[PDB]
Order: C-alpha cells, then structure tokens, then sequence
C-alpha cells in the first residue's frame, strides 16, 4: 500500500574540497509516487535541482535521482530533505564523503 | 517502439 | 553481450481536476532513451539518448500517438479499477505497466513480458508461455476473461518476439558506440577508524555500467557477511553507476580482507586489498 523511501546522498565524482562536483540524492523503493525532494546547503534549499524521469523495480515502488552542480568545501554542510506520505516529518540525510 | 495494441482492464 | 528493451508507464489519477499524470520512459539494458510526460510542455514522445534522435519525423509521429493511446486506456482503466474495489472518486490511485524483451548474445528473442499493478500491487501479468494470463485476484480475474476473449495475449506475444526485438537490434546497432562498450568499475578502497580499536574498510566501485555487479568480501580467503554493509547500486547521473561494500575489521588485521568485484566488463574478476602505508 504505502512504502517509504530509502535515500542515498552521494557525489557523482570522489569529493575533493574546492573541485566542481554533482551532488545527487537518490530515493527509491517508495510507494506512492508524490514526493517531495529537497537539496540542501547549510540547511537552505538549493534552486537550481534537476531530477530524472519517474520510473520504477520489479516490486512495483518508484525510484527517483534528484541532482545538482555542487563544489565541496570544509565549511559548508550538505543534505537532501525529504518528504512523503509515509513520513511524519521530513526525514533528512546528511551527504558524507565517505559514503 | 512501443506496443499498439494497449486495451482496457 | 544480453540485452533487452522495456517499458515503463505509470498513471496516477488527479481527483481535484483533470486527467491523471502520466509518465512513460523508456529503456535500453539501463541507458533511458525516451520519455513522455503529461505535464512536459510539447506532448511528444522526447529522445533522451544521442542514437534514437536519427530516427525520422514518422517514427516520433507514430511512438507519439502510441503512447497517448496508453495514457488514455490507463485514464479509463483508473476509473474501472475504482469500480471493481468500490472505492471513492476522492483518492488518488496508481496504474503501472511495464513490458519488453530480452535476447541473448546472439541477439535472438529470450523472453518478453508484460505486467500491469494497480496501487503498487500485482493485477495482471502474461505468463512467460505468451499465451496465458496470472491474476493475482478476483477484479483481475475479470479482466483476465476479457483479454482472453479480445485475443490480447496473441497480439502481446507477435509484439515481444517480432517487433520488440526487431526494434532492439536496431537501436542496438545505431546506439553500438554506448550500448554496446562495457564500463568496467573503476575501484579503490578506503579505511576510516571508526572506534577504538576498529577500522571500517570500504570497496568503491565507480562508472561502470551496465548496473549489473557483485561485490564481496572475504576474511582469509572465505566469505565474509558478518559486519559488513552493501549499499544498493546507484546513478551516478552521467549514465554509469555505482556501488560500495564496507566491513569493520579489527586495526592492525587489515591484510586478511579482500574485496572481490564481478562485472560483465572485467575479464578477470578484480581483487583489492588495503596497503598498511596509505
Ligand atoms: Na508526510
């Protein structure tokens, strides 16, 4: 009936602070396909983000790429926000690096 | 290409 | 190498006022090539791939009218499925329907399929035979019946092991640049001291495609699932993917793990280990 996403934050390339890069939030496995994406910089909403096509898995949930151009730095702090009829409140993920 | 003939549930 | 072509359509109703959204894309192994949707501004079916944009004006023409046939035979199936579970005209609903066909290395049809989910759950779906239908319950049991009478399946199955393939071999050949190279994964490990006595060593694999890959890790030659994390394959966004697998090891005993990655564009599967210098 109702399925919640799994998110992934993560750079298109290996992140290197000062070098251009894409920040991506992938979210999948949910069901039903509204959903509300947000990538965030120091916690404020980024304008310019692009997202795939809807499609979905052999179990029928949705999956989604919601990406932009990014340059990491070693003060600035990056994340996707979501929000979906399975959750309470939106539920945010942290970009690391290292992940 | 995609199919032609889609029908009705 | 094996490939195959699919169908994605997904209709959702939009109770409030007007037709449901509809988004169809469609795909070649995992490169997207085209796409519609009822809220893009040129109501064309749009190539999304450098290969399929050759194709003629009457091919555009003929995928465009296609695919809002199928918008239209959802927006109806909408509103029967409503009926046949006797819900209200209130809620948004679900339609999704995909279908293709696989062939193997010689490029000769494998199988073909076709599935259709009301709200995110099994409806209907042709049997691998082509010629029979599995109906998860009693509303699909009804269209069951009705498909049987229209000869659906016959038509389905001349599609998905004449024209399907025939298509997929076209795009197969004017796309062979991308859709035939293999992106083997580009990998590397990385260590983080995760706690006191502990380190988290982590397999990369980058850019590859197709998204198809195994990654494991062994502890002195045997496999290892105990403490260990694999994260599913993701878009990387320029059309490769990517994929990784961690393990926590005690520090000093980084030597008895190896990360092993299988790929269709590696010819010999690739082992990494983590040097104690780096
Ligand atoms: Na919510």
């Amino acid at each position: 009936i109702q399925r919640t996403p799994k998110i992934q934050v993560y750079s298109r390339h290996p992140a290197e602070n000062g070098k251009s890069n894409f920040l991506n939030c992938y979210v999948s496995g949910f069901h039903p396909s509204d959903i509300e994406v947000d990538l965030l910089k120091n916690g404020e909403r980024i304008e310019k983000v692009e997202h795939s096509d809807l499609s979905f898995s052999k179990d029928w949930s949705f999956y989604l790429l919601y990406y932009t151009e990014f340059t990491p730095t070693e003060k600035d702090e990056y994340a996707c926000r979501v929000n979906h009829v399975t959750l309470s409140q939106p539920k945010i993920v942290k970009w690391d690096r290292d992940m | 290409v995609v199919f032609l003939h889609v029908t009705y549930v | 190498g094996s490939h195959s072509m699919r169908y994605f359509f997904t209709s959702v109703s939009r109770p409030g006022r007007g037709e449901p959204r509809f988004i169809a894309v469609g795909y070649v192994d995992d490169t997207q090539f085209v796409r519609f949707d009822s809220d893009a501004a040129s109501q064309r079916m749009e190539p999304r791939a450098p290969w399929i944009e050759q194709e003629g004006p009457e091919y555009w023409d003929g995928e465009t009218r296609k695919v809002k046939a199928h918008s239209q035979t959802h927006r109806v199936d909408l509103g029967t499925l409503r009926g046949y579970y006797n819900q209200s005209e209130a809620g948004s609903h679900t339609v999704q329907r995909m279908y293709g066909c696989d062939v193997g290395s010689d490029w000769r049809f494998l199988r073909g399929y076709h599935q259709y989910a009301y709200d995110g759950k099994d409806y209907i779906a042709l049997k691998e035979d082509l010629r029979s239908w599995t109906a998860a319950d009693m509303a699909a049991q009804t269209t069951k019946h009705k498909w049987e009478a229209a000869h659906v399946a016959e038509q389905l199955r001349a599609y998905l092991e004449g024209t399907c393939v025939e298509w997929l071999r076209r795009y197969l050949e004017n796309g062979k640049e991308t859709l035939q190279r293999t992106d083997a994964p580009k990998t590397h490990m990385t260590h983080h001291a995760v706690s006191d006595h502990e380190a988290t060593l982590r397999c990369w694999a980058l850019s590859f495609y197709p998204a198809e890959i195994t990654l494991t890790w062994q502890r002195d030659g045997e496999d290892q699932t105990q403490d260990t994390e694999l994260v599913e394959t993701r878009p990387a966004g320029d059309g490769t993917f990517q994929k990784w697998a961690a393990v926590v090891v005690p520090s000093g005993q980084e030597q008895r793990y190896t990360c092993h990655v299988q790929h269709e564009g590696l010819p010999k599967p690739l082992t990494l280990r983590w040097e104690p210098s780096s």
